[PDB]
């Protein structure tokens, strides 16, 4: 089949600076010499895809004019003059010249900014998943860059490993930070054995790690 | 003023025949264009699966061609997939879609989770507010989702009014096999009692709605 190579796979760009995605078929996809099918769509995380460009150059109706699509034969290549963080996600070409027809692999588009140090909160088990047996510690470290993040969790000063498991948004559309959530899951009865329970977050925008915690 | 919409099966059991729908608004299946069906796995890039024209014919990829086939209903403009003898490889976001030259009208997706597994609906736990999130400026409060399967599930803030401030983060497996996430949401700390906050989640395929209000 027609394999759509793309170019760099994570493009790390700060905002406002320029970025460009290649993308190379490993045949021919030109028709007849009359037409070239390749688009380049945009996907934002959840989202279904967002059409950019078509037939190589030709910007679809809607899209900001800072897209542009250009390129011929095997080696083509999207453009953006200027980045701006709602573009954040994940762009992809297609072949609809031969069947099979193909996209690419994809390339994430990352923003870069300025460090931001998070917001840190705990919040301990709800009375009524207690009784019904588990207990599960929730610490949220919201708004922040970059991804990077080490959260360690200490019950009566004691390290936890293997109890506990964390989740990351994707970058904000209008922000560019991250949010994480990291939770500690015990049973109701290893729950009481103990009473301080502590999150310790180590972070870039942080000059000494910040520790949330409470008793019971 | 073109729709396309795909309605099926959350949950399909393995070895047996996933069937998918696509409903279009505003634009007669008949009158031209082909009309396509794409999949997402998980994590990953996108795969054509075939596509059925205005005048019913009809090609697929090599890859899935002898497993599936492509049919519509022209009196109720739908048109359908139907995968034979699925598998896990078979888990994917199902897309709808119709190409002009380009895909420029998508669905919105519908997630297929091939297992033998039966449905299970979540339960929603408050994430309370506590003393240190009270005391300065702003304070965070959410809920935890906790142990469904399939995905996915839908978090909202009264029924939409919040939206500013929500992280609804990715879902994570459990050890138990079975999912759970959070929905956080920062708010103001002087609001506290004088606005209440209910966090809105639906689970489709256990038919579980739950509208939990968080206090502390």
């Amino acid at each position: 089949d027609v394999v759509m190579t793309q170019s760099p796979l994570s493009l790390p760009v700060t905002l406002g600076q320029p970025a460009s995605i290649s993308c190379r078929s490993s045949q021919s996809i030109v028709y007849n010499n009359r037409y070239t099918y390749l688009e380049w769509f945009q996907q934002r995380p959840g989202q279904s895809p967002r059409l950019l460009i078509y037939g190589v150059s030709n910007r679809f109706s809607g899209v900001p004019d800072r897209f542009s699509g250009s390129g011929s034969g095997t080696d083509f290549t999207l453009k953006i003059s200027r980045v701006e963080a709602e573009d954040v996600g994940v762009y992809y070409c297609y072949q609809g010249t031969h069947a099979p027809y193909t996209f690419g692999q994809g390339t994430k588009l990352e923003i870069k900014r300025t460090v931001a140090a998070p917001s840190v909160f705990i919040f301990p088990p709800s009375d009524e998943q207690l009784k019904s047996g588990t207990a599960s510690v929730v610490c949220l470290l919201n708004n922040f860059y970059p991804r990077e993040a080490k959260v360690q969790w200490k019950v009566d000063n004691a390290l936890q490993s293997g109890n506990s498991q964390e989740s990351v948004t994707e970058q904000d559309s209008k922000d560019s930070t991250y949010s994480l959530s990291s939770t500690l899951t015990l049973s109701k009865a290893d729950y009481e054995k103990h009473k301080v329970y502590a999150c310790e977050v180590t972070h870039q925008g942080l000059s000494s790690p910040v520790t949330k915690s409470f008793n019971r | 003023q073109v729709q396309l919409q795909e309605s099926g099966p959350g949950l399909v059991k393995p070895s047996q025949t996933l069937s998918l729908t696509c409903t279009v608004s505003g634009y007669s299946i008949t009158s031209d264009y082909a009309w396509n069906w794409i999949r997402q796995h998980p994590g990953k890039g996108l795969e054509w699966i075939g596509y059925i024209r205005y005048s019913g014919h009809t090609g697929y990829n090599p890859s899935l061609k002898s497993r599936v086939t492509i049919s519509r209903d022209t009196s109720k403009n739908q048109f359908s997939l139907k995968l034979s003898s699925v598998t896990a490889a078979d888990t994917a976001v199902y897309y709808c879609a119709r190409w002009v030259d380009y895909f420029d009208y998508w669905g919105q997706g519908t997630l297929v989770t091939v297992s033998s597994a039966s449905t299970k609906g979540p339960s929603v736990f408050p994430l309370a507010p506590s003393s240190k999130s009270t005391s300065g400026g702003t304070a965070a409060l959410g809920c935890l989702v906790k142990d469904y399967f399939p995905e996915p599930v839908t978090v909202s803030w009264n029924s939409g009014a919040l939206t500013s401030g929500v992280h609804t983060f990715p879902a994570v497996l459990q050890s138990s096999g079975l999912y759970s996430l959070s929905s956080v949401v920062t708010v103001p700390s002087s609001s506290l009692g004088t606005q209440t906050y209910i966090c809105n989640v639906n689970h489709k395929p256990s038919n579980t709605k739950v509208d939990k209000k968080v206090e502390p």
